[PDB]
């Protein structure tokens, strides 16, 4: 959409492991969001929307955030080309699931889903070659942040939920819990954020936000409390 | 005297659907080795007793992992990339060799753990007038890297043009394999599976065939959970691991918890 920049956010921490720790200051190389990294922030208000849709490039890995209250963004699409030339991976939410395909999708001109019942053709005219599908719940006032890593062929996803009672991101440290790894070998340097944004059955339409981040290889310090909470975290390159 | 083990405690997880390997050994077909067959084996039992009932094999070559005793791992994932080479190329199919296979076709990496099987086909995948079902890529602009399909058809520049049309100077990227019953054993075809390993302790697990007994506490145990095994004293935690969370650590690193395969109750190991 209009995209402005953020200089402070002390997000994106999460877990870089599967192995229990507490009352530990535990050091670590992985793909982080800097502190005070610059974020871009995506603001969109719906004739139909306020600007068409941008394709954002994936880079190392992508931090998205969002406190959207009309539940307009429920999927993304990563990809190459993202076109029927080659392979991509569309991960889209629902009122009862979470649905992930991997094909080689022919993605309409314009990707938005259009919501009245869902209808799959408004995203993509056709797919064919197939090779995998998954089923989760669904990813759901509150603040959702997930974080999307392509690392030797597994797509993993990170995400946290976070209840905001104001209108400014909450100021205090949550880390991010794993949610999904994906075995799928997929090549993503671009991605797009899929908006279901319905016909109001020219129209007026509900807003949606959202934040973009980009990972950068980092060393940090990550403290993990009786419980194996994380609950601080020190940036080494800062 | 007792502080040596008094017990030998394996818990594996209870899974009796046998991993497919069969199927993906006994295929009517294979795939071409420029454009192999990437199939996944996960959420079984990995019984592999049955590659020997399978066929007498050419070579078998487990790197990293180079024991061959494999029934008692459990892998987070199984990858089994299955393709059919010539028999003078199936030494190429090493993680540190060079030639047509290993840079065009199949690079493998070069800290690969997995196993290598080779088998020999002749009977199958040579016809009397010729099998030319088969291809190979010969030219590239670069070195294939470790486990990418390199798919395209493309005509391969050559000289100084743009390179539209074939013959003058440019190629087929693909030459193919003219399989033939009287060829020697050096040209025969021979089908080739590389079945990748990935073991990183067991977040997630395909065990081989261990049969699961039961758990002891407040006694020094010989214990194997999953993947990792060692000598201890299991007692009850009140680590509140989360739902994701499979293993814990102490101040220096080294293993202090487990979650039980079957119960997923969290257990504290101290040393005996
Ligand atoms: C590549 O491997 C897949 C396995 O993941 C093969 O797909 C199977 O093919 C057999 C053929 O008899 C079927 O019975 C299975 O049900 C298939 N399973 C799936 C998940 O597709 C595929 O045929 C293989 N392709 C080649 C060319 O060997
Ligand atoms: C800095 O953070 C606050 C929230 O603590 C936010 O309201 C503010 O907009 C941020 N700064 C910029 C550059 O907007
Ligand atoms: C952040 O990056 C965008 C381009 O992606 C740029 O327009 C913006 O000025 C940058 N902000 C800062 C503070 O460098
Ligand atoms: C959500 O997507 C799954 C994927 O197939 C589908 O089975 C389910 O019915 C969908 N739910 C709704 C409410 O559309
Ligand atoms: C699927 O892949 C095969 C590979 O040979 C190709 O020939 C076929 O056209 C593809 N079909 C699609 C993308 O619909
Ligand atoms: C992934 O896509 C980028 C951009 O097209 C390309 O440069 C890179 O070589 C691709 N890698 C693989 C393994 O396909
Ligand atoms: C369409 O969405 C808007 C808010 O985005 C909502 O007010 C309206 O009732 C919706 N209409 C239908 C038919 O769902
Ligand atoms: C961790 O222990 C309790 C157990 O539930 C948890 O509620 C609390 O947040 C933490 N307590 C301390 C003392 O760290
Ligand atoms: C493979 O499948 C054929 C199908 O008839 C069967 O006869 C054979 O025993 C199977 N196993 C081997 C090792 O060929
Ligand atoms: C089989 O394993 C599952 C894993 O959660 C466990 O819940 C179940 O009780 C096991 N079966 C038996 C008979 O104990």
């Amino acid at each position: 959409t209009t995209t402005q920049s953020y200089t402070n956010f002390t997000r994106g921490v999460y877990y870089p492991d599967k192995v229990f720790r507490s009352s530990v200051l535990h050091l670590t190389q992985d793909l982080f969001l800097p502190f005070f990294s610059n974020v871009t922030w995506f603001h969109a208000i719906s004739g139909t929307k306020r600007f068409d849709n941008p394709v954002l490039p994936f880079n190392d890995g992508v931090y998205f955030a969002s406190t959207e209250k009309s539940n307009i963004i429920r999927g993304w699409i990563f990809g190459t080309t993202l076109d029927s030339k080659t392979q991509s991976l569309l991960i889209v939410n629902n009122a009862t699931n979470v649905f992930i395909k991997v094909c080689e999708f022919q993605f309409c001109n314009d990707p938005f889903l259009d919501v009245y019942m869902e209808s799959e053709s408004g995203v993509y005219s056709s797919a064919n070659n197939c090779t995998f599908e998954y089923v989760s719940q669904p990813f759901l006032k509150n603040l959702r942040e997930f974080v999307f890593k392509n690392i030797d062929g597994y797509f993993k996803i990170y995400s946290k939920h976070t209840p905001i009672i104001g209108r400014d991101f909450p100021q205090g440290f949550s880390a991010l819990e794993p949610l999904v790894d994906l075995p799928i070998g997929i090549n993503i340097t671009r991605f797009q954020t899929l908006l279901a944004l319905n016909r109001s059955y020219g129209w007026t339409a509900g807003a949606a936000d959202y934040y973009v981040g980009y990972l950068q290889p980092r060393t940090f310090l990550l403290k993990y409390n009786e419980n194996g909470t994380i609950t601080d975290a020190v940036d080494c390159a800062l | 005297f007792r502080v040596q083990p008094t017990e030998s405690i394996v818990r594996f997880p209870n899974v009796t659907n046998l991993c497919p390997f069969h199927e993906v050994f006994n295929a009517t077909r294979f795939a071409s080795v420029y454009a192999w067959n990437r199939t996944r084996i996960s959420n079984c039992v990995a019984d592999y007793s049955v590659l020997y009932n399978f066929a007498p094999f050419f070579a078998f070559k487990c790197y990293g992992v180079s024991p061959t005793k494999l029934n008692d791992l459990c892998f987070t994932n199984v990858y089994a990339d299955s393709f059919v080479i010539k028999g003078n190329e199936v030494s190429q199919i090493a993680p540190g060799q060079t030639g047509n296979i290993a840079d065009y076709n199949y690079k493998l990496p070069d800290d690969f753990t997995g196993c290598v099987i080779a088998w020999n086909s002749n009977k199958l995948d040579s016809k009397h007038s010729g099998n030319y079902d088969y291809w190979y890529r010969s030219l590239r602009k670069s070195k294939l890297k470790p486990f990418e399909r390199d798919i395209s058809t493309e005509i391969y520049q050559a000289g100084n043009k743009p390179c539209k049309g074939k013959g003058p100077n440019c190629y087929f990227p693909l030459e193919s394999y003219g399989f033939r019953p009287t060829y020697g054993v050096g040209h025969q075809p021979y089908r080739v599976v590389v079945l990748s390993f990935e073991l990183l302790h067991a977040p997630a697990t395909v065990c081989g065939p261990k049969k699961s007994t039961n758990l002891v506490k407040n006694k020094c145990v010989n214990f194997n959970f999953n993947g990792l095994t060692g000598t201890g004293v299991l007692t009850k935690s009140n680590k509140k691991f989360l739902p994701f969370q499979q293993f814990g650590r102490d101040i220096v690193d080294t293993t202090d918890a487990v979650r039980d395969p079957q119960t997923l109750e969290i257990l504290d190991i101290t040393p005996c």
